[PDB]
């Protein structure tokens, strides 16, 4: 099969189960973190309601990605790009396994 | 210099015992003000006696206890030699100041400096029910030029800042106001910027800016103010060119770059109350003065004297003059010694003879 | 350097054997071109401009400055 | 990759809907472009620039072989030897602009990974001589002899 | 430590082959070209500066050659043969 | 015999083969083997004095002057500053033994040194080093099979931990913490048994937080079935003790929200300014109310928080802790049985952890405060909190307890044990010698050399205990041969008996097997090197 | 063959190692040198050292504290580093006994060197020392007395302990006054253990006898320009708010307008927000406002117009001490005035100490925070007085925590060593010699105490040994005259925790140093 070293687990990783008996593996090249939508994206708002809406929109974007991953039935998640602490805790809450920064090879 | 504390501080003695003596001189200067050479000489003499005492075979603990006993007896003797003094007895205060100044370079100018010191101390304290003197209330201003005979006892305050409002000097019946805000274009603590997308807005920007500045100046003028002190500012311009022009047009003396640490002294001297927002700038927060005039010292500089204040404050200012800078510093130190002598006479109102009489009585 | 503690250099076995053979081959190659009727002479300059045009092997080997012991053995031979 | 402006590009977001829809719209546009390219029958795509991650993902999804050529001279030579026109944009190629080759595959010669554009016919505009050998200097000398 | 080991001594040079023959012939040709112009009734004189401050203004080939210090051994041989010609018959020095 | 080659051609022309060949050094043949064996012998003889209960400690000073007093072989070799490549190989061998087993990092070095010392005299008699390596491998196989034969199985049940206590005591006997022998052994056993997947799976050491603080006494070291925290309560006026705490673990700072994307909020009028300040105040009040609504008694945050939130938490009777590290956040969540919540909107009563007591602890006249989160229901994380009279014994206690934890982990992985004090080594040497008797002549020498090198451990143990090595070891071997009892070893503590089973000197079978295997492989690898090419530049 | 003395070299350039004899010699020399240096500052007749810094600052210190001497020296001997760390940890755990523990460790290691010279394995010495430490600890625990139940007896014990702690310091000149000062300061903590609540202020000038414990609290801050300098029946609100250009914490916010009039409106709104915050603060009904952070010109002008004292930049320690001394709550939000408790004191005024002015709180409501003004003729004198007072306060706080007390003057060491000697006489083997050496060091400690005073230390120690063997379990050194006396009557009392910590730490450090048989040093950078 395949075996590789553990790759800089975030907080809440130790709460994830460490053994599965028939897992579906989600091989991804995706950064599951709270981050700017684009390096050249600027948000211009003039209302506190729009400010709260923007914050909730970023959170909802991350949670939509996480929900799409979770509803696929996969129990093990591997990604080239970093997987943040929020995603790690989200997967720990669903008894899933996540590993970010997995090398290309 | 002739001050013992200054001599000990200026030279780096490099030896732990000598550094201890320097700290001892500092402590004597703090508590008494003069007698700083005497305490160091006494300590040196005591240790010189201690070397022979140790050679005789005495442990340096019997020596210490015996020195403590001798010190207690000497304090008793000195108190027995004392003489009660009343602060209303001006002759005793003058004699003490003259004795303090006798050992300094300004000993020749004693008939002028001694009454100056006595009056300066008396004008910053209440002769009845006073236990200490805050020498920070007696500001010393050093100006080159002239001789020590030109020293002065300005009862108001003097400022080294120059009058920005050139062409207007010597305001009579001054109504001084001290502001702590800035007379410039509007600016918020938040990041602010004005966006222009039309030439009409381009004209409106400076039109409304001049309107805002003019409104500020009109609000200041409406209170009857005619002398304005502006606290120093760094983040934004404290006084813009437009504001200065408007203030000059309304005949108001403008004096900027007032230091933050000087606000307390200025307010105590004049009676002004600082204003940090134009909304609270009212006539009741102004300091009435008899005359606010900018004087020149015969081409050696310029000074700003505000002399004569309704409800005068509990502060005085001393202007020290001299041919060269070194004699000016030494004159300042000598005046400080005299002020400290009068201060340590205010508390512990006891007097003894000098001239080595207490020391020889102690020895006997 | 080591447990032997001898102030000098030591070579053992194939290294020293190859060194000796190299020195002997150098001495031979010095004079190998001066053999037989189609041989040619040599100039030897004695560091001060003295010139010795010679074909004799003994003269060449005596005039040369030789340092290796095996080369000295061949020269004295 | 998705084409970008030449002066400066700033994504101005003013509502939550735009923030939540921007990435999805960008990905949909990439998918549509790659699908349009693949719908012309193209099964090999050669590019002179970098390859985006989403573009590579959608090329893999539609079974498209990607080869990236850094040298513009190599790109021109490939166009000459295959019969294709180097499109300046990411539009699907028209029938005349599409290249053709008998076989394109990844192969290993010795310890070197190579990509071979192979013609079955003994024709074409460009022919390649593959030189083997035991030393780099020997192959350089053989190349000089070939020249 | 560990001084270098070598068969012949240091600063012992050696050249062989066509290079040596070419160098010898070129040195001889240079020596000849030095005094080529001092032959015949229309020869012109040369002024030599002796190391000891003297001046040798002469037309004889042997004097010119013996006033010149050279490093190449072939040039030394040429100067030697000029001297031998001078000593044996008394002239013909620049012809030989 | 060095400096590569020096020929300069037979025609006098330059002969340059390798760059800087006049500066590089070379050693080849049997001389290289002798040098390697002598360096390894020096390292092993340095390390052999730190073996057994009577072993002494090495006191290492780093390049910055910091002092470490230790008995751990791997730590000693790591602290060493060496240039010899064989010494680096020995350091790596100790590191390998520490990584795989965690105990016996000194026995491997002594065994390898003895093996190479015997190989030296074998080489002097004209035996190819490959033959020596093959004989060593054969003898190692025989010894490993004998170890499997003479092993014993212990119970690794929580109900009866006495064999585990005995094994941990045997591991800790050689360390300085033996003054609290049984206490340290028992806390190590309980720590390992608490954090362990029971189905013979691994023991994750990330769930054991070993932290030490100066002061107190070494006997004050205790096992906390919870988490120790270097932080304290944020506001100085909140209570220092919380009972039956309902902890809300949060990774969101108690600050107004901040979008990750670069953003600008434009204030264009006075109404906008008023709305903004009202929004900030309402956000503070809302987060406080959201925390309070779940019924939580205590709040723990990872990213700190500002004055308004601090005073609101104090005003609402919500003791709070800020700037808790991520690993500490995870440990608290694991121990208290609560989930980690990324924002207040997702905080619910079901995600709250429970701890029976949260307390703030003072440490004398030092103004330093630390938090204890203990009395958890079924805490799956544990903390070892070490005290001492100086930081050096604290570090030594840390590594000694790590050795004990590793040994109990090894027992969990495999419960077969052998008896120490040299009994296992003596029995293995006897087995190897018996096997060599019925073996062809040529490899008999290699196998007997392996047996003699195996005999070094009892000799070192006896020497460190002040007894005559050869006499005591020979007597013990003769007694082992006479009555069939492979549990007879060196009586290092002078208890009056040589039966090491009665003395309860127990060590893991896998530890001894790994020791023998690693020593044999390293000795073979060293024996196969016949040429050294060092730069020899002696750079600064 | 060792690493150093082998034909092949296994080390970097500059890296070396010291084997058995060399390592033991280096350790013993370093430990004995440290102990000899720190001693002679021990006991009532100990003398002070001068610590002359070699750095650019060239700081000068005069101290009798063992930890202070040991930390400010550059020691390269690793065993010296072990002893220095032991002294530092002892100072951290309790405020006293650093010199005692260092001297005990040095004497133990000297006896260990003597034993090693007699062909005794260090492990045997370690075992004997462990047995001796157990016996001595049990004897000391059995010798302790407790008086926490009785208030007057406990106060007398506190006085005795403070006097004993201060007897060896420069404060022994005014021991009575300083002992009363320290005991009052500790008792004002009302059982709290934190020593940060006791602030020490050092003012140059005046005699050491002029030092006093203020009946209230003293603050070294200033007051605003137009604010009252004297408040009677103060109602104090302690705060930790901005009070300076207070900006909304939305960092992405900005002002984007198209005219300067809008900018003026926005700045007026900001000033109005500051004014409203000041009004909310004043709604609490307060006389004095103390803020941890700075207060700018507009808020202080508003406070002055309201006639409220406004003290700014009182740091975390300052606001905590004010809360402890007045009972107020450190607030940061002012939307619920009824939920915030205000401090109270009878009078606030400005006092004149030396040439500096300080804010004085009189008639404080709680008083669980002290300020101590130290007067002295020298900065070194002030620093040493502060260190001695800190030692006394630490010991008194420890005694308040644990009221068990033992007798000083060498009595505790004498009985400890008596128990150790009994155990050694009851034990066969060389471990008996090890325990005898342990007891010898225990005797050596009061021997050094007596030597520092110039008395006949041998005769006094022999008399103490005889008395403790004859059942006189309270006999100790009477330093007043140089004889032996009753420590219970003379009131030479020590904290049990301090002595136990000294014994255990010294034994532990001696054990860890004695276990070393090789010192390996890496090449320094
Ligand atoms: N109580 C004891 N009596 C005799 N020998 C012991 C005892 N405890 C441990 N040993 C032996 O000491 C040897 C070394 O153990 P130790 O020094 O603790 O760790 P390491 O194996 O890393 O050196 C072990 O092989 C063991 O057999
Ligand atoms: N008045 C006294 N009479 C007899 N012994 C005293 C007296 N005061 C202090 N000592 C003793 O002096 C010893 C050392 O105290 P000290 O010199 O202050 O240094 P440290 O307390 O740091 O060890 C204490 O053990 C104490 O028993
Ligand atoms: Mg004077
Ligand atoms: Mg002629
Ligand atoms: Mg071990
Ligand atoms: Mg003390």
């Amino acid at each position: 099969g395949v075996a590789f070293k553990k790759t800089f687990s975030y907080a809440g990783f130790e709460m994830q189960p460490k053994k599965y008996h028939n897992p579906k593996i989600a091989l991804l090249n995706v950064e599951l973190e709270l981050k700017a939508e684009k390096d050249n994206a600027e948000i211009r708002v003039h209302t506190v309601e729009d400010y709260q809406a923007i914050v909730d929109a970023e959170w909802n974007i991350l949670y939509d990605k996480l929900e799409k991953i979770h509803h696929s039935g996969a129990k093990v998640v591997l990604s080239k790009l970093p997987i943040g602490d929020v995603a790690t805790q989200y997967f720990a809450d669903r008894d899933m396994f996540c590993a970010g920064r997995v090398p290309e090879e | 210099t002739n001050d013992g504390a200054t001599i000990l501080k200026q030279m780096q003695v490099l030896h732990p015992a000598a550094r201890m003596l320097v700290e001892l001189s500092k402590a004597q200067d703090i508590e008494a003000g003069d007698g700083t050479t005497s305490v160091v000489i006494i300590a040196g003499s005591l240790l010189d006696s201690c070397t022979k005492l140790l050679q005789k075979g005495i442990h340096p603990t019997i020596i210490s206890e015996s020195f403590q006993k001798a010190l207690e007896k000497g304090i008793e003797i000195l108190t027995d030699m004392s003489r009660p003094v009343e602060l209303s007895d001006r002759e005793t205060l003058l004699n003490s100041a003259t004795t303090s100044l006798n050992s300094k370079v300004v000993s020749q100018y004693s008939s002028l400096l001694s009454p100056m010191s006595v009056n300066a101390v008396m004008k910053v304290i209440d002769p009845a029910t006073a236990t200490s003197v805050d020498l920070r209330d007696i500001k010393i201003v050093k100006k080159l030029g002239g001789t020590i005979d030109d020293c002065e006892l300005v009862e108001g305050l003097v400022l080294t800042q120059k009058v920005s409002n050139s062409g207007i000097t010597r305001v009579e019946k001054a109504k001084i106001g001290l502001i702590q805000f800035c007379l410039s274009a509007p600016k918020t603590d938040m990041d602010n910027q004005i966006v222009v997308s039309d030439y009409a807005q381009m004209d409106r920007v400076l039109r409304e800016e001049r309107a805002y500045i003019l409104n500020l100046v009109k609000q200041i003028k409406k209170t009857g103010c005619n002398v304005l002190l502006i606290q120093k500012s760094i983040l934004r311009d404290a006084l813009s060119d437009l504001a200065l022009h408007f203030l000059n047009k309304m005949k108001i003396m403008v004096i900027k770059d007032i230091e933050r640490e000087d606000i307390e002294f200025i307010c105590k001297t004049i009676g002004t109350k600082p204003v940090a927002h134009i909304d609270q700038f009212t006539a009741d927060m102004l300091g009435s003065a008899e005359l606010a005039e900018e004087v020149n010292l015969n081409g050696s500089g310029k000074l700003l004297k505000i002399t004569g204040c309704a409800s005068p404050g509990k502060t005085v200012t001393i202007v020290v003059r001299g041919s060269n800078k070194l004699v000016i510093e030494e004159a300042e130190r000598s005046i400080h010694d005299a002020l400290c002598v009068i201060r340590c006479l205010v508390k512990k109102r006891a007097l003894i003879a000098g001239g080595g009489a207490p020391e020889i009585e102690l020895a006997l | 350097e080591g447990p032997l503690s001898v102030f000098g250099d030591r070579s053992t076995g194939e290294t020293i054997r190859s060194q000796n053979v190299m020195a002997a081959a150098s001495i031979a190659n010095i004079v190998k071109s001066s053999l037989g009727p189609v041989g040619l002479d040599k100039m030897l300059v004695d560091d001060i401009g003295d010139v010795t045009i010679t074909n004799d092997g003994a003269t060449i080997l005596k005039l040369l400055e030789v340092e290796h012991p095996a080369a000295k053995v061949l020269c004295e031979l | 990759d998705g084409m970008i402006t030449e002066t400066k590009g700033t994504v101005l977001i003013k509502t939550a809907e735009e923030l939540m829809n921007f990435s999805k719209g960008e990905e949909n546009l990439m998918d549509a472009q790659v699908k349009a390219i693949a719908d012309t029958g193209a099964n090999v795509v050669v590019t002179g620039g970098k390859v985006a991650d989403m573009a590579l993902h959608y090329a893999n999804k539609y079974n498209i072989m990607l080869v990236r050529l850094n040298s513009k001279w190599d790109l021109r030579r490939l166009c000459k030897t295959v019969g294709a026109t180097a499109l300046p944009r990411l539009t699907p190629p028209v029938l005349e602009e599409m290249g053709h080759c008998d076989s394109v595959y990844l192969s290993e010669v010795g310890d070197t990974q190579v990509v071979v554009f192979k013609h079955e016919k003994e024709d074409g505009a460009i022919s390649t001589i593959v030189l083997r050998g035991s030393t780099d200097n020997l192959m350089d000398d053989i190349e000089r002899a070939v020249d | 430590g560990h001084r270098p080991v070598l068969v012949l001594s240091q600063n012992t040079k050696r050249e062989s082959g066509r290079k040596v023959q070419s160098g010898n012939i070129n040195a001889a040709k240079t020596i000849a070209d030095i005094i080529r112009t001092c032959l015949g009734p229309k020869s012109m004189m040369k002024m030599l500066l002796d190391p000891m401050g003297g001046i040798v203004m002469t037309n004889d080939g042997n004097a010119i050659l013996r006033e010149i210090q050279v490093q190449h051994p072939a040039a030394k041989s040429m100067i030697e043969i000029s001297r031998t010609q001078d000593e044996e018959v008394g002239d013909g020095t620049t012809s030989v | 015999a060095s400096m590569g080659t020096l020929a300069f051609d037979e025609y006098g022309r330059p002969f340059l083969i390798i760059k800087d060949q006049d500066r590089k050094s070379r050693l080849m043949g049997l001389e290289a083997l002798k040098s390697h064996i002598m360096a390894a012998k020096a390292v092993a003889n340095t390390m052999r004095t730190s073996l057994g209960p009577n072993g002494l400690d090495k006191m290492m000073v780093d390049k910055d002057g910091d002092v470490t007093v230790t008995n751990d072989g791997a730590t000693i070799l790591s602290m060493m500053d060496v240039d010899h490549q064989i010494a680096k190989l020995m350091v790596e061998l100790s590191k390998s033994q520490d990584d795989e087993i965690g105990d016996g990092t000194t026995g491997v070095v002594v065994l390898a040194g003895a093996l190479l010392e015997e190989a030296e005299q074998l080489l002097d008699r004209g035996i190819h080093p490959i033959r020596i390596a093959d004989g060593y491998e054969q003898a190692a196989r025989v010894a490993i099979e004998h170890l499997d034969k003479i092993s014993d199985s212990v119970l690794v049940d929580i109900k009866d931990t006495e064999p585990l206590i005995q094994t941990a005591k045997t591991t800790l006997g050689s360390k300085v913490v033996n003054s609290c022998h049984r206490q340290m052994a028992e806390i190590a056993v309980n720590a390992v048994l608490t954090v362990a997947d029971m189905e013979r799976r691994d023991v994750d050491f990330e769930l054991i937080k070993v932290e030490g603080k100066v002061g107190g006494r070494l006997e004050d070291t205790k096992l906390i079935k919870g988490v120790i925290v270097d932080k304290d309560f944020s506001h100085p006026q909140m209570p220092k003790k919380v009972e039956d705490a309902k902890i809300a673990i949060l990774t969101c700072p108690f600050e107004p929200p901040k979008p990750k994307t670069k953003h600008k909020l434009d204030v264009t009028s006075v109404e906008d300014y008023k709305a903004l300040q009202k929004y900030e105040k309402e956000k503070f009040e809302e987060m406080i109310q959201q925390i309070k609504e779940t019924g939580a008694n205590l709040a723990i945050c990872q990213w700190g928080f500002d004055d308004e939130a601090n005073h609101l938490l104090l005003q609402n009777n919500l003791p709070a802790v800020r700037w808790v590290g991520g690993p500490e956040i995870e440990l608290i969540a694991i121990a208290t049985g609560g989930r980690i919540v990324p924002r207040f909107s997702e905080l619910t009563a079901e995600k709250l952890g429970f701890a029976g007591l949260v307390q703030e602890i003072s440490f004398g006249t030092t103004k330093d405060k630390m938090l204890v989160i203990e009395q958890c229901k079924n805490s799956r994380a544990v903390t070892i909190f070490i005290r001492g009279g100086n930081k050096m014994i604290i570090e030594e206690a840390k590594r000694s307890l790590h050795d004990a934890l590793c040994v109990i982990r090894n027992l969990i992985r495999d419960n077969r044990v052998v008896y120490g004090g040299g009994a296992a080594e003596i029995s293995c040497a006897l087995a190897v010698s018996q096997e060599a008797d019925k073996c062809p002549t040529l490899e008999q020498y290699a196998m007997r050399a392996f047996a003699d090198a195996l005999e070094v451990i009892p000799m070192a143990l006896s020497e460190n205990s002040g007894m005559n090595p050869i006499q005591t070891m020979t007597e013990v071997r003769a007694r082992q041969v006479k009555e069939m009892n492979p549990a007879l070893g060196i009586d290092c503590l002078h208890k009056g008996t040589n039966d090491m089973k009665q003395q309860h000197v127990i060590e893991t079978l896998i530890g001894k097997k790994q020791q023998i295997s690693l020593a044999t492989q390293m000795v073979r690898m060293i024996l196969k090197i016949d040429d050294i090419r060092k730069p020899g530049e002696s750079e600064e | 063959a060792s690493l150093s003395l082998a034909p092949v070299n296994i080390f970097k350039a500059g890296a070396d190692e010291e084997r058995a004899e060399t390592a033991r010699l280096t350790s013993f020399i370093g430990a004995i040198a440290i102990g000899d240096l720190v001693k002679s500052t021990l006991g009532p007749k100990g003398m002070d050292k001068i610590l002359l810094s070699s750095g650019r600052d060239a700081s000068l210190m005069v101290t009798n504290d063992g930890a202070t001497i040991l930390k400010n020296i550059g020691v390269d001997n690793p065993a010296a580093k072990v002893l220095v760390d032991m002294s530092r940890v002892q100072d951290d755990e309790v405020g006293d006994g650093t010199t005692s523990v260092t001297v005990l460790a040095a004497e133990l290691l000297r006896e260990a060197e003597s034993l090693i010279a007699k062909k005794i394995h260090p492990q045997t010495i370690i075992a004997g020392w462990r047995e001796a430490t157990k016996a001595a600890r049990e004897a000391l625990l059995s010798s302790a007395v407790d008086h926490g139940s009785d208030e007057v007896k406990f106060r007398q014990d506190l006085m005795n302990i403070a006097g004993t702690t201060l007897s060896s310091k420069l404060l022994t000149h005014h021991k009575d006054h300083f002992t009363k000062l320290a005991v009052e300061a500790v008792l004002r903590l009302k059982g709290s253990g934190n020593l940060e609540a006791i602030h020490i202020i050092k003012k140059l000038g005046g005699s050491l006898a002029d030092s006093y414990l203020d009946e209230g609290f003293l603050l070294d801050k200033k007051i605003g320009v137009n604010q009252p300098k004297r408040i009677e029946n103060a109602k104090i609100l302690i705060a930790n708010t901005g009070m300076d250009t207070d900006k909304i914490k939305i960092f992405g916010s900005r002002v984007r307008v198209d005219s300067t009039a809008k900018v003026a409106e926005i700045e007026h709104a900001e000033k109005e927000k500051m004014k409203e915050k000041v009004e909310r603060i004043l709604k609490h009904g307060i006389n004095c406002f103390i803020n941890r952070q700075l207060i700018y010109n507009y808020p202080e002008q508003l406070f002055g117009a309201a006639g409220v004292m406004a003290i700014e930049h009182a740091d975390f320690a300052g606001v905590e001490r004010l809360a402890l001394v007045t009972g107020g709550e450190i607030a940061s939000t002012f939307d619920h005035p009824e939920l915030v408790k205000l401090g109270s004191c009878k009078l606030i005024e400005e006092v004149m100490i030396g040439e500096d002015k300080l804010i004085h709180f009189s008639g404080v409501a709680l008083g669980e925070a002290c300020t101590i003004v130290l007067r002295g003729a020298t900065q070194q004198i002030l620093d040493e007085a502060e260190r001695s007072l800190h030692d006394a306060l630490c010991v008194l706080a420890q005694t308040v925590k644990d009221s068990r007390t033992v007798y000083g003057g060498g009595c505790s060491e004498m009985l400890m060593a008596h128990a150790v000697t009994q155990l050694a006489n009851r034990t066969p083997g060389k471990e008996a010699v090890a325990m005898e050496s342990y007891a010898k060091a225990l005797r050596m400690l009061p021997t050094i105490i007596a030597d520092n005073a110039g008395y006949d230390s041998a005769d006094l120690v022999a008399q103490l040994r005889a008395a403790h063997s004859e059942g006189n379990t309270t006999a100790g050194l009477d330093m007043r005259e140089g004889t032996i006396g009753d420590m219970a009557i003379l009131g030479i009392t020590e904290s049990f925790q301090v002595k136990r910590q000294v014994l255990l730490s010294a034994a532990e450090a001696a054990e860890v140093i004695l276990r070393v048989d090789n010192i390996i040093k890496a090449a320094p950078r």
